[PDB]
């Protein structure tokens, strides 16, 4: 079985990041809809150690500021290697996708939503790879 | 010395060795071995001698711990479960340390009387000359009886 | 942690470049619009040391002079490695994307607008990569 | 010397060594060991001797600190968790330094009287001649009794 | 020499060494060491001798500075945080310089009287011949007393 | 020689060395050192000797300038910040030159009287014979006094 990869690295620096779980709930008392007035509940936590890297190409959809008919919108993304388990959304449930807070190109800090998670069930070592997309500015995603 | 100080002293001498590398049980096992052979309770003059043998025996057990496992026979490794790659390459280091430790016992206890009787010259001391001369079992050159014994040749080493 | 990359190179030559920050402001007193008569405010500065390189392919959109129904228009771009932090535009604000002055294929000098910025937050060393597009001839971009 | 000066002096001599590499508790442990054996409070003449031995023991503990860990047995490394790759290939450096230090004790204290009695020639000093001659335990060539003792041959080394 | 000129002179001799590589405190520490052992204020004849030992001691501290850190044991490096790649490969250089400096003391001060008494032949000078002859502790070949002392053989080296 | 000519002469002899490689202040420092020791103003016969030593000391300072910096301990380089890659793999070059220069002093000044007294044979010149013979401190074979001094053996080397 794997031995070296089953232990923490000692050459490349790694950092911890903050995250938060997400659910949703219905608030309207009389509306007949599952949506109602949707609300999201958060529960914070942290990842043991992570590595953050940017997109490699220069494709038009990967550029940071984009020109739309309204104005120069904003976009960011990352690829993350981590030893913590993060989950995407699951259907027929009230759980949403986990989010984690990282620096952006504008100098601030914003939340990124997990979109793709990679796992190797037959190997055993707990090492994962994630792909993240920054939440739209002015909202908390979906 | 009591049963608890020996572990405390051994670990400091061995550069703060951890518990998993050498258990406290194994230290007692070698410590108890020399206690009964040197009856330390009866004679406390062997405290440095028992301590020195205990540390050496522990190093011997450490060397054989690398053997009987996969650590000794491997000299390469390579892991890759995706983008993570690791490649690295104490059996050899523990060997020369044992040889070095056997040559510097003062590192354990300065009162071991190490390196005092290297050169011996005979016949230059009255204490040693009479010890051999007065030994009833000694047989020297003046006893050459020849073909058959004669009363003109001594049968004992000591002078009358 | 990284040591060698945390220091300035000593084999490949590097140069400094000039830049300028950009904001915008409304001038019309009575117009009800956020746009009004837009104006841009500049504040110059320089980059510590930079490397400039051109596009690698020959794709039709990367050629310098392009044939349009009006006339042979102009286009240029670059890829820049630098140790200075430059920012793109951020929404809901009055800040615009930084620009920096570089030589062009026509022998002159023109302003290039930052479009994509790459960062490695988990590594620590301050080394960045930018992708730039020359401002349209006869205007100051957007 | 007081307990606080020794750490200050040893760290300077060892090129500003840090606390994590060698703790202040270990230095006191070796300092105390030579204090009780050389009763420095009773005789202050052993200040250079106890100081020189203390530093040497600390270097010995530094060498064994590389051993009992993974630092000694590895000579390669490779980390790759994406775009970050690092590869590099003090146990052997501390070895020859200990050998070098034992040959230049003046670096610790110039008053150690090092390298003073390399060549010894016997019988060229009255002080050395009479000390050997007047030793009651000495046995020299003029005592060859032969077959049986006779009163014509001296039984003591010193002249009447 | 005063406390400020020593740093100024040492740095020039060492090829303009920087402050971070060797602090001015460490230079004073070795300078003060030889001042008290050679009481330079009382006898100014040892200015070249104290200066030579000070520079040599500084080089010794420089060598041990490479040791006790990661600089000595590494001989490769590789950095890559993207498109930037760097790969390069003073402990070894400072070694032979110390050996070279110990063989050319004139580089520090020409008045050190270096290399003057290599070859010694005995009995070819009246000053040296009488110094040994008149020494009351000398024991030469004319004192061979034999089995027991006789008044026909001298007991002192000097002539009457 | 004046203070301005020496820099002009040294730079030409060293193959047009530049100011950054060796400053004009350092050259004066070594030039002044041999001026006060050889009082060139008092005796102008030491102009070649002081000039030869000045150049040698400058080469020594050049060697130690490679040391105390990163130039001596590196033998590889690799820069890659995109499409630009550079890779290359004077400390050792200055070494043998100093050895070569010490063997060809005529390159500095032909009037140094180099290589003139390699082979010396004694007793084949009247000038050398009488200088040794008339030396009052000389002790030769004709002074063998033996057991006790006698008036049949001379006490002075020179003939009456």
């Amino acid at each position: 079985a794997y031995s070296l990869l089953s232990s923490r690295n000692r050459l490349i620096p790694r950092v911890e990041v903050q995250c938060r779980k997400r659910e949703w709930v219905k608030t309207d008392p009389d509306s007949p809809f599952l949506n109602g007035g949707r609300e999201v509940l958060y529960t914070p936590f942290t990842a043991v150690e992570c590595t953050v890297q940017p997109m490699r190409g220069k494709a038009i959809r990967d550029q940071n500021n984009q020109l739309m008919i309204g104005g120069e919108e904003d976009y960011d993304s990352y690829t993350v290697y981590s030893e913590t388990l993060l989950f995407r959304a699951r259907e027929g449930t009230e759980h949403l996708s986990d989010q984690m807070l990282l620096p952006d190109s504008g100098g601030g800090q914003t939340w990124f939503t997990v979109m793709k998670a990679d796992m190797y069930p037959s190997s055993g070592v707990p090492r994962y790879r994630y792909y993240l997309i920054a939440v739209p500015v002015g909202t908390e995603g979906g | 010395m009591t049963n608890e100080q020996v572990i405390e002293l051994v670990r400091v001498l061995l550069g703060g060795i951890t518990t998993e590398e050498i258990s406290d049980q194994t230290i007692i096992f070698f410590w108890t071995k020399w206690k009964l052979t040197y009856d330390l309770d009866n004679r406390p003059e062997k405290i440095p001698a028992a301590l020195y043998n205990t540390v050496v025996d522990c190093v011997r057990w450490l060397i054989v711990q690398e053997v009987s496992s996969g650590n000794s026979s491997i000299r390469e490794r390579f892991e890759k479960i995706g983008d993570e790659t690791i490649s690295v390459k104490s059996w050899e280091s523990w060997k020369d340390f044992l040889d070095w430790l056997e040559l510097n016992p003062d590192y354990i206890d300065p009162s071991l009387a190490f390196n005092s009787s290297l050169v011996i010259i005979g016949g230059v001391r009255k204490d040693e000359f009479f010890r051999v001369k007065n030994n009833p079992n000694s047989y020297n050159g003046f006893m050459e009886q020849g073909v058959y014994p004669t009363p003109a040749i001594p049968k004992q080493s000591a002078w009358p």
